[PDB]
RNA sequence: AUCGAGAGG
DNA sequence: CCTTCTCTCTGGTCATGAGCCTCTCGAT
DNA sequence: TCATGACCAGAGAGAAGG
């Protein structure tokens, strides 16, 4: 049903505002380059669990 | 790192001391040319290179559609006509900041935050 | 008179494609829920416009129906049963 | 694909001709020292000279193309960021219209 | 970990350093070859304060190597145990100093010493030794770490 | 009102008229015809030209290609002109003939009979290109 | 156009990764030993070494690359003249020069021409070669794709065609000039061989002539689906 | 794809398909769902003929 | 018995262990691999019962 | 019989 | 030092293989 | 087509001599 929609689509349009905020973050080399990966891994990773996470 | 070549036979020179004197010298194996050395630098070996993140950088660059522009104004005069790319550099362990040329003034300026040069 | 023009594979690495003429409309809420979620364009360099997004399709892939509603392995395996469906084949 | 067509092949020795006329320097008096930045050209994957302004040159390529003077099947890139002008009128390659 | 020695990743972290691999090429910024005869005093207005520090108590081919910040403290590395490595690599075949961590720059200056003529006189190997030195010193350099534990991280 | 922006329903028009002119098959018809007329003469006079050296020089040499309509030779019979479905019935080949112009050249000769060349159906040389669907039905073949 | 035969010239940096000597040597077709560049530049008449570098390296202020290029240099020193270069070759006296100005104008580049009196050109499409092997070794340029559709080519019926018809009519030739030969002291055109040939490629889909491993191509001609329409 | 500007790691731009089905997918998603799938597909044909070997 | 020369025997030799060689086994090292009329290679008895097809 | 192509689960 | 031998890891070419079963047609 | 053990001469470490 329609709030049901507009529930899924918030929680997409959040999920893409999250995935910016960190792709702005790593434009600005504001990354923790954690232990045992490069910068740009990181960041895959991050968007990729971000999108997983919202469509599930 | 700079090089220089005999002026008869353009050929490379190679760096010879002058122990006497401690001098650096570039001669020649073609000829007998010897010049006076202008830098101590005689080789140099990056292996962290900032050089080629900002390669390909003509005037005509604001004719290539396929490249995006931005909202931001250029700290030089300050025209929000401008475009951007990543670094140019293909290595693995490379920065996600983003370069930007103006196409008022031709200035390249960068996102980057934690340091600023050049 | 200079209004379509043939691409091959290395000339399009150096143009920017529109995908609908609307996206050349000006931009300046009240959707239909209902249909599918078109982001913004959000490029202006244009220098080309797909005539359809439809002729990416093959002449097998052509035949199905709403296509962009399946599992792509399954309009594989349609556009591969559709050669072996019984019909008239030629008039003569 | 539907509208996916495919090259036939066309002579490029008039696609050269109107090179050299058009101020694309010859190979042999290429100075890379004295022309820093000059554009490179190469037809059918053969480098033929160079070029200065090669705006004005890519503009009256695409005009002659898009009204007939060259064959409309011919491909003409220009890569900026890499200073290379490539032309194509090999057979075989595969071409959609836009 | 060492049985009831889990549950600390103080511990951990400092295994992980022990185990995990670490070569010179990995801290390496840029390695240069200068000539630089006068050994009290250098044409590199950077490296004066690490001359001026060195008081206490050759060829004139100079090696100057730079390091990354980042690559020393995403370990724990000090310039006294690289310096020391390299030290321990040659056996006293080559003269070795380097900065502090408080400088703005990390620094390794290295100088050859042949034993036969360079106590007494001022002569220069060839250098296409101190090429072939610099390429032992970035590709056969242990710092610490194991031999093909290329990667270490600590999960839970 | 002439100048204003399509829109994407009027695309459909501009795809119809790709095909009003090109068809399905545009590929194949343009390869074989660009073989037809052109790569077919550059074939023949590469390095055809052939030399016998006695005491005098015999040189024979090609010139131009001739590509007739596809026709059949029977068996106690005769040429004639041959048609697609005629060459499906009777496990023919519809392939028009080669003739070269052939001259021998001496120191200090009509046209010749080199082969059989298959012809692509509804090519330049094809009786169909230039057909009529009313043709057609009467050729017996499917518009 | 002609005869398509492939000649694959394959210029290696035979340097390893973290290893010296990054030395740079180049496959010639008929030779058998690899052969440093700047021999092959100093064959082709550029002797100069600021002249090689200079058809390699397009910028001068561009140190990375021309330091990578000192191994070829201090590799190639020990020739400084063409006809050294051209001595330098692979056969079982004055003639391996010879061997070697036709090599760099017959099987060298054949595509650029193989008309003598072009090496400026040649020497010019090497360098490039070369900048782009080392803006790839420098990490500045990104590896080839392989799988990019500009870079394939489909052979359609014309060409197809064409390579079994110059086959087909280079026999019936052989064949004439046979006859001609047979016929010293006294019109003999088989036509059946073209017509053979072209049916039987056309027929079995082997493109070939009467072959199995050299017309290796099998399937190229295939029976017409007329199931359905579509298919 | 040609129609997206260079450097764009956006969400949509490498493959993120916020539509359903029964929504209906755009043709960027349409292309990108098929180059998933095409890999789908030619696992199921290679992992056939490695595990008939390794059962035999 | 016809006394023939000392390297027409060399032939002779070269004939016929290459063909009982490649009627025991036709796919080898050497190059020749002894096609028989239509440019078929001879089926050997190696090939014969070697592989799926084969006779084990 | 061989060789080959296409197709099904 | 330097040969000289006596076994030595070290470097390289080479053989070998690649899912069952089933259907149809086509050319020699 | 092509990766990968399994091999199998040649350069190559020591010990022993000279
Ligand atoms: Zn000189
Ligand atoms: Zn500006």
């Amino acid at each position: 049903d329609g709030p049901t929609m507009r529930e899924i689509t918030e929680t997409i349009a959040e999920a893409k505002k999250k995935v910016l905020d960190v792709t702005k973050e790593a434009q600005a080399n504001l990354l923790t380059a954690k232990h045992g990966m490069t910068l740009r891994e990181s960041f895959e990773d991050n968007v990729v669990r971000f999108l997983n996470e919202a469509r599930d | 790192t700079t090089f220089r070549f005999c002026r008869d036979c353009n050929n490379m020179l190679y760096p010879r001391e002058d122990k006497e004197n401690n001098r650096l010298l570039f001669e020649c194996r073609t000829c007998s040319y010897v010049e006076e050395a202008g830098s101590p630098l005689v080789y140099r070996h990056e292996l962290i290179t900032n050089i080629g993140e900002t390669a390909g950088v003509v005037q005509d660059i604001g004719s290539d559609p396929t490249l995006p522009r931005s909202d931001r104004e250029c700290p030089k005069c300050h025209s929000r006509e401008n475009v951007f790319f990543q670094s140019q550099q293909r290595r693995k362990d490379t920065s996600m900041v983003l370069f930007f040329v103006c196409l008022s003034c031709s200035h390249i300026f960068t996102s980057d935050q934690k340091n600023k040069r050049t | 008179e200079g209004l379509v023009e043939y691409i091959d594979a290395e000339e399009e690495e150096s143009i920017l494609i529109a995908m609908q003429p609307e996206d050349l409309e000006p931009a300046e809420l009240d959707v239909d829920p209902a249909k599918r979620i078109r982001v913004s364009h959000h490029a202006t360099t244009f220098t080309h416009c797909e005539i359809h997004p439809s002729m990416i399709l093959g002449v097998a892939a052509s035949i199905i129906p709403f296509p962009d509603h399946n599992q792509s392995p399954r309009n594989t395996y349609q556009s591969a049963m559709g050669k072996q469906a019984m019909g008239v084949f030629l008039t003569n | 694909s539907l509208m996916s067509c495919i090259s036939v092949g066309t002579d490029p020795m008039p696609i050269i001709t109107f090179l050299s006329e058009w101020g694309m320097e010859p190979l042999e008096d290429y100075v890379p020292h004295q022309s820093p930045d000059a554009t490179r050209v190469f037809v059918n994957g053969v480098w033929h000279g160079v070029h200065r302004n090669p705006a004005r040159l890519m503009e009256t390529l695409r005009t002659l193309r898009r009204k007939g003077d060259i064959n409309p099947e011919v491909s003409m890139i220009r890569d900026i960021r890499e200073k290379e002008l490539k032309i194509f009128t090999d057979a075989g390659r595969v071409y959609r219209p836009l | 970990l060492e049985p009831g020695h889990a549950a600390d990743q103080e511990q951990a972290k400092l295994i992980r350093s022990a185990i995990e691999h670490t070569t010179l090429k990995s801290v390496t910024i840029a390695s240069e070859i200068y000539y630089d005869p006068d050994p009290r005093s250098t044409v590199i207005p950077e490296d004066e304060e690490i001359i001026q520090l060195h008081f206490s108590l050759q060829s004139p081919w100079l090696l100057r190597l730079e390091l990354d910040r980042a690559a020393m403290n995403d370990k724990d590395l000090t310039m006294g145990q690289v310096g020391e490595r390299i030290k321990q690599t040659f056996k006293n075949d080559l003269f070795v100093i380097w900065s502090e961590d408080n400088d703005e720059k990390l620094i390794i200056r290295c100088r050859v010493v042949r034993p036969k003529s360079l106590d007494a006189e001022t002569e220069a190997e060839e250098d296409h030794m101190l090429k072939k030195i610099e390429n032992t010193m970035l590709e056969n350099i242990t710092l610490r770490g194991v031999e093909n534990i290329e990667r270490v991280v600590m999960m839970k | 009102d002439e100048s204003a922006p399509i829109t994407a329903e009027d695309s459909w028009a501009v795809i119809s008229a790709f095909f009003r002119e090109k068809g399905l098959v545009s590929q194949q018809l343009d390869s074989f015809n660009q073989f037809v007329d052109y790569t077919l003469q550059d074939i023949i006079c590469e390095d055809s030209t052939l030399i016998l050296e006695q005491l005098r020089k015999y040189e024979i040499s090609f010139g131009k290609i001739y590509v007739t309509k596809p026709m059949v030779n029977e068996s106690d019979g005769v040429t004639h002109a041959l048609y697609p479905q005629e060459a499906r019935l009777r496990n023919l080949t519809y392939s028009s003939g080669l003739f070269v112009d052939v001259k021998k050249r001496t120191y200090e000769s009509g046209k010749v009979f080199i082969g059989r060349l298959p012809i692509m159906l509804r090519s330049k040389n094809c009786y169909l290109s230039e057909a009529t669907e009313s043709d057609l039905y009467k050729l017996k073949e499917c518009p | 156009k002609g005869s398509r035969f492939i000649s694959t010239l394959q210029v290696k940096l035979y340097g390893r990764e973290g290893s010296s000597a990054r030395t740079i040597k180049a496959t010639l077709p008929y030779i058998k030993q690899d052969i440093p560049i700047v021999i092959i530049f100093r064959a082709l008449g550029i002797i100069p070494d600021g002249e090689i570098l200079e058809h390699i390296c397009y910028d001068v202020n561009d140190w990375q690359m021309l330091e990578m290029l000192k191994p070829c240099v201090e590799d190639g020193f020990v020739i400084q003249d063409r006809e050294t270069a051209l001595d330098f070759i692979g056969r079982r006296k004055e003639k391996r020069i010879q061997y070697a100005k036709d090599i760099l104008q017959k099987e060298f580049l054949p595509h650029i021409t193989q008309l003598e009196g072009f090496e400026s050109r040649k020497a010019f499409f090497l360098g490039y070669m070369i900048n782009r092997l080392l803006l790839c070794a420098l990490d500045r340029k990104d590896q080839d794709d392989r799988d990019h559709f500009g870079k394939k080519r489909l052979d359609l019926a014309g060409p197809l065609l064409a390579q079994l018809f110059k086959t087909l009519f280079k026999k019936l030739t052989k064949d004439i000039f046979r006859y001609m030969q047979r016929t010293v002291e006294e019109l003999a055109i088989n036509a059946k061989t073209i017509t053979s040939g072209l049916k039987y490629a056309l027929a079995t889909g082997n493109w070939g002539e009467q072959k199995k491993a050299m017309s290796s191509r099998a399937g190229v001609s295939q029976v017409l689906n007329r199931y359905t329409y579509s298919s | 794809l040609p129609h997206f500007s260079k450097d764009d790691y956006s969400p949509e731009s490498k493959g993120f398909v916020e539509n359903s089905y029964l929504r209906g997918l755009t043709p960027q998603e349409f292309f990108f769902h098929a180059m998933g799938g095409r890999e789908g597909l030619i696992d199921t044909a290679v992992k056939t003929a490695e595990t008939g070997y390794i059962q035999r | 018995h016809n006394g023939a020369p000392h390297h027409a025997i060399e032939e002779a030799e070269s004939l016929l262990q290459f063909h009982v060689a490649t009627y025991m086994d036709n796919d080898i090292a050497g190059q020749p691999q002894a096609l028989q009329k239509s440019g078929r290679p001879v089926k050997s008895i190696r090939a014969r019962l070697k592989g799926k097809e084969g006779r084990i």
